This record gives C-alpha cells, sequence and structure tokens, in this order.
C-alpha cells in the first residue's frame, strides 16, 4: 500500500508538470503565430515593391513599414516570456518529468 | 518674425514639393505605426489569454 | 581627426529621381565623393554634425 501510495502522488504530480508544459507550448505557439502575420504581411509588400512605377518616395514609403514590421518582430521575441522563460530568447530545452 | 519677401520667389515648386515631401513621409510613418501598436494588441491578447 | 584625406568644402544637396523631379535640401560638407550632414554656425562658419 505504501508503494502503491507512492506511485499515486508521483503520477499525480506528474499530470501539473505536463499541464504546465502544455501551458508553456501553448504561449510559445500564441507568439510564433503573429510573428507569421508580421512576415506574410512584409511578404506582401516585398511583392508590392517590384512594381518598377514606384518612385524614390514611394520605395521609402514601403520601405518604412517594412522596417518597422521587422523591428516589432524583434520586440515581441525579445518580450516574450513564460515564467521569465526567453522561450524566443535562445535555442533551449526544457525539462519535464511525467513519470 | 517672418519678412516681407523683396524679390519674386525662384523655382517655388520645387519647395513646395519638397514640403509635400516631408509631410506625406510623416504620415507613411504614422501609417506603419498604428498597424504595429494593433499588432501588438493581437499579441497582449493571446498572451493574456494563454 | 577623423583622418579624413582631400580638400574641404560647403555643398548644397540637390536629388534627382526616375520621374526626372529634382528636390534641394540644406548644407553639407563634400570630401571627394564623400559628404556629410552640415549644420550652420551663427556666425557664418559651419559645422559637421555627429
Amino acid at each position: 500500500a505504501n508503494r502503491f501510495t507512492a506511485n499515486i502522488k508521483g503520477l499525480t504530480q506528474a499530470s501539473r508538470n505536463a499541464n504546465d508544459g502544455i501551458s508553456i507550448a501553448q504561449t510559445t505557439e500564441g507568439a510564433l503565430n503573429e510573428i507569421n502575420n508580421n512576415l506574410q504581411r512584409v511578404r506582401e509588400l516585398a511583392v508590392q515593391s517590384a512594381n518598377s512605377t514606384n518612385s524614390q518616395s514611394d520605395l521609402d514609403s514601403i520601405q518604412a513599414e517594412i522596417t518597422q514590421r521587422l523591428n516589432e518582430i524583434d520586440r515581441v521575441s525579445g518580450q516574450t516570456q513564460f515564467n521569465g522563460v526567453k522561450v524566443l530568447a535562445q535555442d533551449n530545452t526544457l525539462t519535464i518529468q511525467v513519470g | 518674425l517672418a519678412e516681407a519677401a523683396a524679390t519674386t520667389t525662384e523655382n517655388p515648386l520645387q519647395k513646395i514639393d519638397a514640403a509635400l515631401a516631408q509631410v506625406d513621409t510623416l504620415r507613411s510613418d504614422l501609417g506603419a505605426v498604428q498597424n504595429r501598436f494593433n499588432s501588438a494588441i493581437t499579441n497582449l491578447g493571446n498572451t493574456v489569454n494563454n | 581627426a577623423a583622418g579624413v584625406t582631400g580638400t574641404a568644402s560647403v555643398v548644397k544637396m540637390s536629388y534627382t529621381d526616375n520621374n526626372g523631379k529634382t528636390i534641394d535640401g540644406g548644407l553639407a560638407v563634400k570630401v571627394g565623393d564623400d559628404y556629410y550632414s552640415a549644420t550652420q554656425n551663427k556666425d557664418g562658419s559651419i559645422s559637421i554634425n555627429t
């Protein structure tokens, strides 16, 4: 009975460990979706840029929003974090005991 | 305080066009930044939900 | 101080586009093909922006 109780409690806490894992994964994915949105919008702008009709002024106009969107991407990447974990600032491998 | 012009302006077109370029540039900057803020809003929304 | 080698002179900026339209800016300092944005001293002398 003692051994079974130990196993029960261990698996119980593993439940919440896995739930924290799902939470962190959800946060990361959430950040990535909007990152993707900005990249695709910048792609639209880049395709627009091909119009040789554009004057240098209009080219700078488009360049402005391109720069702003890129800088926003950097901002989100730097600022995102789960409980302080800079989930988009460095290659990492996070441990989650499940047994 | 501004003086009173004593000789006719030369190439006024170029100067007025420079002013127009300045103002349109600033307006385009405003347009981009506004999108910045809206994207930030959506970022915050997903963050709060999660 | 910067080690720039060549004659120093004060020139005014003019830009032209593919349309053929042209504009003019402020003042700058040109050494060879290089340029530097210039600011007017109140006395009529010129300085390089940094």
